[PDB]
């Protein structure tokens, strides 16, 4: 009866590890660490409405301050039961969304990666473009393309909101019948992969596709 | 036996702003004299990333930071940071007629401009009209319009970069100058400022504040002391998140002053927020640096 279908709880699991981990070495306080503690232990909590046995015991095990990488891999690999990776798109499949696109190829990816991206989005250094592909809330496949800036700085990205090595994603609306169009382009962290273990929420990144066009 | 030891990067974070200076300074005699490292000023986690081959090569390179050069900085150190800027919306013209070189030149543009600080920006949108007639023409002047921009105005930041339209031009038949354009963009930009007016920057960045109580009437007055505007305020044992917000990105001064408040054992993590202005002090100070 075990069925659960949401990679961004996933995500968000491994991601509030953050403030916690990094304060179980930054913080040279004890007081502070419970509390981030706490905070991590409801957040993952509230996730799930119906803890099981292991869940606790797993949490438990959150709750040590030696918690070593180890032991979080375990836990990680107990979580990935309650969801699922992502998926490659075959080439008949990627060449039905971006039928414009001839010669287009996704590159091959690692399997730990897919299960910790809801969005697959690859750069060309040919003419500088960059292809997301990823699936929507009707479980369809949905591509698009974008120019980027041969420059890697620093600033805050749409989608996951983040600091991190990030370029700009130029995207232009649909061409009218006049031939006339709009062009909206947005920061976008160059590598979509660490953007993608960066993923708050995917409400984030669907935001950000709502203000490409 | 043999020491397989290649590249080894190492961050050098300075002291306070005087330091800085001498930092960038050293970087580039350092790097004259010696073209078997690198120093780069990003990164993800620093503020100095210093990278060589060997240790004992590092260990040269540092000698001479703070011998030589006298800096004050902390090897194996963590920090940040950022600017922002944009505000307003509006048209702007742009005309530029001289000939002080035998040969003349003329530039006529009229191009509108609007914010998009939201979650950053990046965008020159073309009309296919004014200095362009050709369909593969539109690309060239657009990305020529940034090109000048870039040598006036900063790009690649936080939440930055500006989103204009050109819909308008003339240009018939002159001669195109460097020079000329780039000073160009350079007037431009000033009839702008007084007609856009130029403020915000750096929006409102949200601050988690996360410390020890019992000192909540200490705590909080040194918060309201730093602008800081508290919207949560929740315990939790001996310690309390405090989720306020500061319009300021970054930590100018900011960690040094809450590490000895503290006394070590104060933390925060900085959020965009809403669209507001950083501290009219630091707002002025940038500005100003940016036209001297
Ligand atoms: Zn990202």
């Amino acid at each position: 009866m075990k069925t659960m279908i949401y990679p961004h709880q996933y995500n968000y699991i491994r991601s509030v590890i953050l403030r916690l981990k990094n304060v179980y070495k930054t913080v040279n306080d004890k007081e502070t660490v419970k509390v981030i503690q706490s905070e991590t232990y409801n957040d993952i909590n509230e996730i799930f409405g119906h803890i099981d046995d292991d869940i606790e015991e797993s949490l438990k095990v959150l709750m040590n301050i030696r918690l070593s990488n180890k032991e979080i891999e375990a836990i990680l690999n107990k979580f990935l039961e309650y969801v699922v990776p992502f998926e490659l798109p075959s080439p008949q499949k990627l060449q039905k969304v971006f039928k414009k696109v001839k010669k287009i190829k996704i590159p091959q990816f690692e399997e730990y990666d897919l299960k910790v991206s809801s969005f697959v989005g690859w750069n060309e250094l040919a003419s500088n473009r960059k292809y997301i592909i990823y699936y929507d809330e009707k479980k369809q496949l949905k591509g698009l393309y974008g120019e980027i800036s041969n420059q890697v700085v620093k600033g805050f990205c749409t989608i996951c909101n983040k600091e991190s090595n990030v370029s700009l994603f130029m995207k232009k609306s649909k061409t009218n019948s006049d031939g006339q169009y709009v062009k909206k382009g947005d920061y976008i962290c160059r590598d979509s992969i660490h953007c993608n273990k960066q993923l708050t929420d995917i409400n984030q990144f669907y935001n950000f596709i709502d203000k490409l066009d | 036996m043999e020491f397989p030891e290649p590249v080894i990067h190492l961050s050098v974070e300075p002291k306070s702003k005087a330091d800085q200076d001498k930092m960038t300074q050293a970087l580039v005699k350092l790097q004259e004299e010696d073209p078997t490292f690198h120093a780069h000023t990003d990164e993800e986690t620093g503020q100095v990333i210093i990278g060589g081959m060997g240790e004992l090569h590092l260990d040269i390179l540092v000698d001479r930071m703070k011998k030589e050069f006298n800096v004050e900085c902390n090897v194996g150190a963590p920090m940040v940071s950022y600017r922002e800027t944009f505000k307003s919306s509006a048209q702007v013209q742009g005309k530029f007629s001289r000939q002080s070189g035998g040969r003349g030149q003329y530039g006529d543009v009229h191009i509108e401009f609007t914010p998009n600080e939201t979650g950053a920006g990046f965008e020159f949108e073309n009309a296919i009209v004014g200095g362009v007639v050709p369909r593969e023409y539109i690309p060239s002047v657009e990305a020529g319009l940034k090109d000048a921009m870039e040598n006036g105005v900063l790009a690649g930041y936080p939440l930055i970069d500006v989103k204009a339209k050109l819909y308008d031009g003339s240009y018939h038949d002159v001669d195109s100058s460097e020079m000329a354009f780039k000073i160009a963009a350079s007037l431009a930009l000033k009839e702008a400022a007084k007609k856009c007016d130029p403020v915000i920057l750096e929006p409102m960045m949200k601050v988690t504040i996360e410390m020890p109580e019992e000192y909540m009437g200490d705590i909080m007055g040194d918060v309201t002391s730093r602008r800081g505007r508290v919207d949560g305020m929740e315990p939790r044992g001996n310690a309390q998140v405090v989720n306020a917000y500061v319009p300021l990105s970054e930590m100018f001064g900011y960690a040094t002053s809450l590490r000895s408040n503290t006394q070590g054992r104060g933390t925060y993590t900085m959020y965009f927020d809403h669209y507001a202005e950083v501290p009219k002090s630091i707002a002025e100070d940038i500005i100003k640096k940016n036209k001297g």
